[PDB]
């Protein structure tokens, strides 16, 4: 009997398709006295509609690029594949949905950058001693996980400005430890020391020449240093195709945005690099500490995994900051940093135990739903992230795209990318809401009300503008 | 320690005068000086701090000036309450040190002393003592010298002097001198004399008596 | 109203110790430094030392090191000066002092506590009449000698304070651990001896009040 | 609603002076309203920055303003076998200004101080100082409650108790109705923060030039603590006064401590003896809850309400993302002795990094409907990022949740338009209270005149 296609009583081939994805249109010249042109394809063929006259687009998802997942991530040159497929073409007719799949792998033996960013206030003196063979020991343990380790080092205390800095007598400026019975360095905000390198004895030897300084107040200027170590890419030497681990070690509270006003500094942090050829942060005395949100933005843009390696007395604090800077990891640092190697190795594992899909540039009209198949090998519906993974594990997600109506632009494209991954799935969407016979329409047709109308797809349409 | 030399040690002035008390420190004290007032038989009151600043409650007829090592307290139009002792104190350095003080006293016309001499009482003699008393009453100015003579020869040992404050309602000064001897020693001699020397006379005022005789 | 209220006159032996008190009225003693100052008639004014009662830190003139110890009790709003191993030279008037505004100044003074160091046992005064000798004048003067008493003071009057004008009672002076004082009274020649004149010397310390009538010497 | 954003008045200070960092309305003894403006980077005599203050007469056309002159010379005093030293380079004179009666108080929170004694010293530290002026008479005084003459060794030996060396007295300031100056000193007691209060009359009557350390006996300072919840709390970063205990013969203090309890933030309401009556805790760490505080009755019941700014508050957005936009919290005061409760209203910024809630200014009753209103600054807000001030009108249930009016910065990018705000005073005598907005980054102040509602 009369289905939704026919009972709607449509005026054109376009309107016919917009009723339902199961509707089709017949362009045939010789259709009976008054049979309905919009109906099921089964109903049209049985009524003697020509095979070439049927307009009936079907939604589909075909792959364009699906290079296989890499077994090894090093894997030199770095044409490694962690997401399959890489590009597909969706075709969707109005109000219709189509499903497709994506595989994601935490690839084995991927390069790692570890930049060690260390509090060098006076209470970290003993820690400096403990880590003087860390580069060597770290290399040995990371060799098991990767064949492309680079490491580097930077250090911070606080803004070298009163009241954080001691500024009297004159001797105190050159040697803040003068009224104790030792010498330490003049205070410094943040200094870069060793650009990321595979030559790990450079780390040992640089660290052996480092020394502490001394300042007045407990909160330190490490957030300045996190910012600079993040946005000074070229100076720190982060690699395009590597995990980026930024290891922040401290035993103390931290200065935050708006604290700077105590030193007369009101200018907000501009999120730009200000570490020049002398390797010190030159805006330290003129620009405020950065806000969590600015740090988050820059960490995310440069794909840096921040690790708070902090002592027991401030663990709760940094764990609570971690909750406000997603993807940050926290580990408990001993009072002399003697456990920092294992802390770093565990942090790396935790970092690479998650796959979380992110969607960019999804058109307003499109909706997506996700079903996840994680390590267990079974389906968890409504979920776009997997946890508790091991390096080498592969997970997959079923994805359904539903279009609402039909948009103005018939070609758009969006991206599905795991958080922190290089590789992505680009989805090229084409909206199939028009009939092929529209391209062979006939304006000012003698056949349509004596020239007043346009003949397209077998029917007369009232022209522009009536 | 910083020496504070206050000048003058006294001055005889009148109601309505403008007078000045200076104080000299052994080194520069950059105005870290106070001025103090002590009325007769009373405690101290602060007048000035940090060289020029009146203490709350002090009248503006008091004023402080000076710099370096040399400072002045000026008192315009002297009031009757202003006859008192004044001292400087420096607090540039520990220990704090004081001037030796300045006494303001009442100016008046010169007056010679009434000199009276008194031999020992019978009471004292029977107990073994012998005190010869001499009063020098109601004189001005304050500078006076008393001399005791026994049989015409000066005696200095065993003498005890006392001076009154300037008397409130005639502005004169008075003095008491007492020569105390043992009974037996008093009986060795005959003549006992009190000699008062004062600017009112070129020669002294002499008062004598002979033991027993009258 | 700021007021520094000191303890009363002390009267102690050589070798003994004494602790003078200075109590703040109208303010908190921790507010400013509190200084102690020694005054003698001859040597004048001498700064002993100071304390910050808020923390108990002191400074002294090195002349008084050992002798004087300044302390404070913020609870009782009071500062103290203890003097040890007392001697004759410690006999003086002691003042507590604080600044008005200037941290370092010396503006507000207590009324002073008098200390006297002596071995003298409380001794009553011998009171001797002083009639004139040798004569026929118009104005006349008599006297009263108060000798060998301890401690001070002695209130001296004439005819139970009836005769008050024309009188001079001289400041007591110390003579080998005992005090002597004298008074003179002046009147018209007709008055004495026709109208009786008597010296009344009270010495509350020894509970004595001797009455000496001034008689001439064989009229 | 009815501030006029078409015909503004602009006042301007010297380039680089940061004119507009602080401001307030000032009435002279005759009631003529002027504008006092702080310019904390104004050049002093040595061509060092020392700060400066300007006293701007009201003129529709605006323009340049005469200086309110204060002594900018460093001072030395040798006394009590010590050398006392003030240091006015980079002191930030004009980092706060407030007017009360016919007196102006302008503070230099980063003025440094030291005391030398032989080879030892107190340490050269930012004790801060305030300068007081009676412009009509020419009288001048100073108040610097954190100056001391204790040497470094003594603090070390006493475990840094009662350590007022880094006070930054005057960082914030307010004056009670009865004329008691209250200074915020967020560095007080080794960065806990403290408040110092003294009557203005006693500050004038006890000050003399050159003394440097002197007693203001009627002063009252808050207390140190061993509670690590207070450590590095910056208690006194902001300050305000109001009536919160029901007893009209006591004034209560409202004190922002934006880094209290490990950067949670707090605001406390205290009596005048510094005893805590209420504490409001921040909602999100690092949000700087307590950056700004305002006191005004917004709902017409006669009881003062509290507004608190948290300019770095990160709002929750889609896909578990956080966006720094700023937030303002309203707490209505209830009847009787009860607690201030949960917030009555949350206002939240929209522009990323806008710092909504950085300043909050009572406007009085702008639209004249019976309810007091407020202006909230977002100094880097607006679609352009150039800064915005948002007006919220009072009503019987609190404040409206949507602004009645938005004022977009007339200055270029970086001006910090709105960083300082003052309202509730009718400067042109037209019967509607007006708004002044500092833009220190452009060294200018904009005056918005309230007009009849359209
Ligand atoms: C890091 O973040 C954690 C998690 O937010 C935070 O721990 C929390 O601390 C707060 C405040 O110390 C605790 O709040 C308490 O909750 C319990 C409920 O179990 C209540 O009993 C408490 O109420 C009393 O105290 C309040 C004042 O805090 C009063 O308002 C009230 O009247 C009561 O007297 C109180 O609400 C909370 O228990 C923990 N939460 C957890 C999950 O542990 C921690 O402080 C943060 N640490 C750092 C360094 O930032
Ligand atoms: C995710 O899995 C769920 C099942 O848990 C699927 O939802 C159902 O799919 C079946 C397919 O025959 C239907 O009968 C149900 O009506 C569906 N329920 C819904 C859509 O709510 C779903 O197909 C899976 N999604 C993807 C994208 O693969
Ligand atoms: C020399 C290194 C110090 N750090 N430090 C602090 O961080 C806090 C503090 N306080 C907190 C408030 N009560 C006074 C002591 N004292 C000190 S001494
Ligand atoms: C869509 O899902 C079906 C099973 O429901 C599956 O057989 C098919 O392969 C999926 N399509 C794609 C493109 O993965
Ligand atoms: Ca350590
Ligand atoms: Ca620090
Ligand atoms: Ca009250
Ligand atoms: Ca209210
Ligand atoms: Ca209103
Ligand atoms: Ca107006
Ligand atoms: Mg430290």
């Amino acid at each position: 009997g009369p289905n939704i296609c026919t009972t709607r009583g449509v005026s054109s081939c376009q309107q016919c398709l917009a009723v339902s994805p199961m509707c089709a249109w017949c362009s045939d010249e010789a259709l009976p006295l008054g049979s309905p042109r919009c109906d099921l394809k089964e109903n049209l063929l049985k009524d003697n509609c020509a095979p070439e006259s049927i307009e009936f687009p079907v939604s589909e998802a075909r792959v364009l690029e699906d290079r296989p997942l890499s077994d090894k991530g090093s894997g030199d040159s770095s044409q490694v594949t962690q997401v399959s497929p890489q590009r597909i073409a969706l075709r969707l007719r109005p109000d219709d949905s189509k499903n497709f799949s994506i595989q994601v792998r935490q690839v084995e033996d991927y390069p790692v950058d570890i930049y060690y960013l260390m509090d060098l206030s006076y209470s970290m003196k003993d820690d400096l001693w403990s880590i003087q063979n860390l580069g060597t020991k770290l290399a040995t343990q990371m060799r098991k996980l990767t064949s492309n380790l680079r490491i580097g080092f930077g250090a911070f205390v606080d803004k070298p400005v009163s009241p954080y800095m001691y500024i009297s007598p004159p001797e105190a400026l050159e040697n803040p430890c003068y009224d104790m019975k030792t010498t330490c360095l003049p205070m410094f905000g943040y200094k870069h020391v060793l650009t990321l390198t595979d030559q790990v004895t450079r780390f040992n030897e640089e660290v052996k020449k480092q020394s502490v300084s001394r300042n007045r107040d407990a909160p330190e200027g490490g957030f300045d240093a996190i910012m600079q170590a993040t946005v000074c890419d070229e100076k720190i030497g982060w690699r395009n195709d590597a995990s980026h681990l930024l290891v922040f070690t401290t035993d103390a509270k931290t200065h935050i945005a708006l604290d700077g006003r105590l030193a007369g500094i009101v200018q907000p942090n501009d999120g730009q690099c200000h570490v020049g050829s002398d390797n010190h942060y030159s805006a330290s005395t003129t620009m405020d500490y950065p806000s969590l949100g600015l740090m988050t933005e820059k960490l995310s843009q440069k794909n840096i995994n921040l690790i708070f390696a902090v002592t027991e007395n401030v663990v709760n604090l940094y764990q609570n900051y971690s909750e406000l800077i997603p993807g940050t990891t926290v580990g408990v640092l001993s009072m002399d940093s003697s456990n920092v190697l294992q802390l770093i190795v565990d942090a790396y594992g935790k970092i690479r135990s998650k796959v979380e899909l992110e969607v960019r540039d999804l058109p307003e009209e499109l909706s997506l739903s996700f079903n996840a198949t994680c390590l267990n090998n079974e389906v968890i519906p409504g979920l776009k992230s997997c946890m508790g993974l091991k390096i080498g594990d592969t997970v997959s997600f079923s994805i359904e795209a539903k279009v609402r109506g039909c948009p103005q632009e018939k070609e758009k494209s969006f991206t599905i990318k795991p958080v922190g991954f290089k590789d992505s799935l680009i989805v090229q969407v084409t909206f199939d809401c028009d009939c092929a016979c529209q391209a062979q329409a006939e304006p000012n047709s003698h056949r349509c009300n004596n020239g007043n109308g346009t003949f397209e797809c077998g029917v007369c349409r009232c022209g522009p503008g009536w | 320690d910083i020496l504070m030399t206050q000048s003058p040690s006294s001055m005889s002035v009148s109601l309505g005068d403008t007078v000045s008390i200076t104080c000299h420190a052994s080194q520069g004290i950059s105005s870290n000086i106070g001025w103090l007032q002590q009325k007769p038989g009373k405690s101290f009151m602060g007048l000035i701090y940090y060289g020029t600043n009146l203490v709350d409650g002090v009248p503006s007829r008091f004023s402080g000036s000076g710099s370096g090592a040399d400072y002045s307290l000026t008192i315009s139009s002297l009031d009757s309450e202003d006859f008192a002792d004044y001292y400087c104190v420096q607090y540039a350095q520990l220990p704090y040190t004081f001037g030796g003080g300045t006494k303001l006293e009442i100016k008046r016309a010169d007056a010679a002393p009434t000199v009276s001499i008194f031999p020992p009482s019978s009471e004292q003699l029977t107990s073994g003592g012998a005190s010869v008393v001499c009063f020098l009453n109601n004189f001005y100015p304050k500078d006076i010298n008393v001399k005791w003579k026994i049989d015409g020869s000066e005696r200095q040992n065993g003498v005890l002097n006392s001076w009154t404050d300037q008397d409130s309602k005639d502005s004169t000064y008075s003095m008491s001198s007492t020569l105390t001897l043992t009974k037996d020693e008093y009986e060795r001699h005959n003549s006992y004399t009190c000699e008062a020397t004062h600017k009112t006379s070129t020669s002294p005022i002499v008062k004598s008596f002979n033991r027993n005789e009258c | 109203e700021v007021q520094l209220q000191q303890s009363g006159a002390e009267l102690v032996k050589p070798g003994a110790s004494v602790k003078l008190s200075c109590t703040a009225s109208g303010f908190n003693i921790k507010d400013t430094y509190v200084h102690w100052v020694k005054q003698r008639p001859e040597q004048g004014l001498e700064w002993i030392g100071r304390i910050d009662p808020a923390n108990g830190y002191t400074k002294y003139d090195p002349k008084f090191q050992g002798k004087a110890t300044i302390t404070a009790d913020t609870s009782s709003n009071t500062a103290y000066l203890q003097l040890s191993s007392l001697t004759s030279e410690d006999t003086a008037v002691y003042y507590c002092v604080r600044p008005l505004y200037d941290y370092y100044a010396m503006d507000y003074w207590g009324q002073g506590t008098s200390v006297t160091v002596s071995s003298a046992k409380t001794t009553a005064p011998s009171v001797y009449p002083l009639a004139p000798v040798c004569t026929t004048g118009s104005s006349v003067t008599l006297g009263c000698l108060v000798k060998g008493y301890f401690p001070e003071p002695v209130t001296l009057t004439w005819n139970s304070g009836s005769l008050s004008s024309g009188v001079h009672t001289f400041p007591a002076v110390l003579q080998s651990d005992l005090y002597t004082l004298s008074s003179s009274v002046t009147v018209t020649s007709s008055t004495w001896p026709s109208q009786s004149i008597t010296c009344n010397v009270a010495h509350p310390a020894s509970s004595t009040k001797v009455d000496k009538k001034i008689e001439p010497r064989g009229p | 609603l009815n501030l006029d954003p078409v015909q503004l008045t602009f006042y301007a200070g010297p380039n680089g002076s940061q004119f507009g960092f602080s401001l307030d309305f000032h009435k002279d003894s005759h009631g003529r309203v002027a504008i006092v403006v702080g310019a904390p980077r104004t050049l002093g005599p040595s061509q060092e920055e020392t700060g400066g203050v300007f006293l701007c007469p009201w003129r529709a056309e605006g323009g340049q303003c005469p200086s309110l002159l204060f002594d900018l010379r460093d001072e030395t005093r040798n006394v009590g076998s010590q050398t006392l030293q003030t240091f006015k380079a980079r002191q930030g004179l004009g980092a706060s200004v407030v007017s009360w009666s016919d007196v102006i108080v302008a503070c230099a929170p980063w003025q440094h101080w030291n005391v030398l004694e032989k080879t030892e010293e107190a340490e050269k530290t930012p004790v801060g100082s305030c300068f007081l002026a009676q412009p009509e008479s020419g009288r001048r005084a100073e108040y610097s409650p954190c100056r001391g003459n204790t040497l470094s060794r003594i603090y070390v030996e006493n475990d840094f108790s009662w350590d007022k060396r880094y006070c930054e007295a005057g960082f914030s300031s307010v004056v009670t109705q009865a004329g008691e100056l209250v200074l915020g000193a967020p560095g007080g007691y080794y960065f806990l923060g403290l408040l110092a209060q003294a009557p203005v009359a006693d500050i004038f009557s006890s000050y003399r030039p050159g003394i440097l350390l002197w007693h203001v006996s009627s002063q009252s300072l808050s207390f140190d603590s061993s509670n690590p919840e207070y450590f590095d709390g910056y208690w006194g970063y902001s300050v305000a006064v109001g009536e919160f205990d029901g007893d009209l013969n006591t004034t209560e203090y409202v004190v922002g401590a934006p880094t209290w309890s490990w950067t949670l933030g707090a605001v406390e309401i205290l009596d005048s003896y510094y005893q805590r009556l209420h504490r409001l805790r921040g909602e999100q760490m690092a949000s700087y809850f307590g950056h700004s505080v305002a006191v005004t009755d917004v709902n017409g019941d006669g009881r003062h309400d509290l507004l608190v700014g948290a300019p770095l508050y990160m709002e929750s957005r889609a896909d578990r993302k956080l966006a720094e936009v700023g937030r303002v919290y309203l707490f209505l005061q209830p009847r009787g002795p009860h607690a201030l409760g949960a917030p009555s209203l949350l206002l939240t910024g929209t522009q990323l990094y806008g710092r909504f809630g950085s300043a909050i200014a009572p406007l009085g009753d702008l639209d004249r409907d019976g309810y007091n209103d407020i202006a909230v600054a977002a100094p880097y807000g607006g679609p352009s990022g150039r800064g915005q001030v948002l007006v919220f009108l009072g009503q019987s249930e609190g404040l409206r949740s949507r602004p009645s009016q938005v004022l977009d910065s007339p200055f270029p990018t970086g001006s910090a338009f709105g960083f300082s705000l003052r309202g509730a005073v009718d400067i042109d005598d037209n019967g509607y209270p007006d708004l002044i907005v500092g833009a220190y980054g452009a060294n200018q102040v904009a005056v918005y005149r309230a007009q009849p509602v359209v």
